[PDB]
């Protein structure tokens, strides 16, 4: 037999979605954790084993988080069959104040040209958004709101932040919302340019967004990666992205 | 082109991970990687493990090519970050994405 973990506990570094799962060694070759967890509501539990003392992911604030972990012996140490520990058990969830619906509403974000973001939202006194990815050594507040109080914000320049999860508070004085999402999955390209007659051309609009990363679609409708085959529109690739919205349509 | 081999290594994971209707390689748990460089070894030592499974077959055979020299099972030069082992299905989710972002970056090997 063996021991589960000690001082089985989840922590919140404040990183707005991100959190620490830690625990100590238990008690009396290599040892073994498994660890599930999920956000509750969830029916299915992630699961990992490791030999170190803590683990770490991205979960949904808006709800609770619960997980379990037991030791695991390998029947090395044994030298005999398998043995395993009892579950150990913890929980964690936000403290919600306010009361729900007090929560802000419609929120909708956008990533232009893949080079400036744009978050918007109708309310239900003032908002405050603040966000966070890794590599920031804590979460910061937008600083360019969009009052009409605050019911927009206009990112600053967010260097070496897509294609990791990327996460948002919108804070109240009330019920805080927190939105987690990638940034490569949420962009709305500029429309191509310089379309021209020769089969037909048109060019990559001006942008950081490499070429290979384009799919085209044309309504004259039609679908193309290539740049040939009027009016034009654009969007990013799944070499590129997972999800993405059109660009504008061009001029004929 | 350059990108052809990229391109078409992440066409089967997202084909495998559209396409899994029951849990990846019976659920089966497979050393996670540290995504950077040296990685395409570390990803075929890793998997390499997962035998039985032909749900990833292909995927393999696909990374042998990737890794200038040859890998066998329960051999690890590239994955120094041997510490945890997770699901499969997120592992390919993981590297996926991991590749996605090297497409993007122009990055073909
Ligand atoms: C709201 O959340 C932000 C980001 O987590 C935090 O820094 C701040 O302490 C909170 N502010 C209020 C007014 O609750
Ligand atoms: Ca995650």
């Amino acid at each position: 037999k063996v021991n589960p973990p000690q001082d089985f506990e989840i922590v919140d570094p404040g990183y707005l979605g991100y959190l620490y799962l830690q625990w100590q060694p238990p008690l009396s070759c290599t040892v073994e954790y498994e660890l599930k967890y999920r956000n509750i509501g969830s029916e299915t539990w992630k699961t990992i084993i490791t030999k170190n003392l803590h683990y770490k992911d991205g979960f949904d604030l808006n709800k609770g988080i619960e997980a379990k972990i037991h030791t695991l012996l390998p029947w090395q140490c044994t030298n005999g069959s398998e043995v395993q520990s009892s579950w150990a058990e913890t929980t964690y969830w936000i403290s919600p104040q306010g009361i729900p619906e007090t929560k802000v509403q419609d929120m909708d974000c956008v990533y232009y040209n893949w080079q400036y973001l744009l978050c918007s939202w109708k309310p239900g006194t003032n908002y405050n958004l603040f966000y966070w990815y890794e590599g920031l050594d804590h979460a910061l507040q937008c600083v360019d709101y969009i009052k009409a109080q605050n019911i927009g914000c206009r990112f600053p320049y967010l260097e070496a932040s897509d294609y990791k999860d990327f996460y948002i508070c919108v804070n109240g004085s009330i019920r805080s919302s927190y939105f987690t999402f990638q940034l490569q999955n949420i962009v709305k390209p500029l429309p191509p340019v310089y379309l021209t007659f020769t089969k037909l051309k048109w060019s990559i609009p001006l942008g950081p967004i490499p070429a290979r990363c384009f799919d085209y679609e044309i309504e004259i409708t039609a679908t193309v990666e290539n740049e040939t085959y009027f009016v034009v529109r654009s969007k990013v690739n799944i070499y590129c992205s997972d999800d993405g919205i059109w660009s504008e349509w061009s001029d004929k | 082109p350059p990108s052809t081999a990229l391109r078409e290594l992440i066409e089967e994971l997202v084909n495998i991970t559209q396409n899994q209707k029951a849990p990846l390689c019976n659920g089966s748990m497979v050393w996670s990687i540290n995504l950077t460089a040296g990685m395409y070894c570390a990803a075929l030592e890793s998997l390499i493990n997962v035998s039985g499974c032909s749900a990833i077959e292909k995927t393999q055979r696909m990374l042998s090519g990737f890794c200038p020299h040859k890998v066998s099972a329960g051999q690890f030069s590239s994955l120094h970050v041997r510490d945890t082992k997770i699901e499969v299905a997120q592992f390919v989710k993981d590297l996926l994405l991991h590749l996605k972002k090297l497409f993007r970056e122009g990055r073909f090997n």
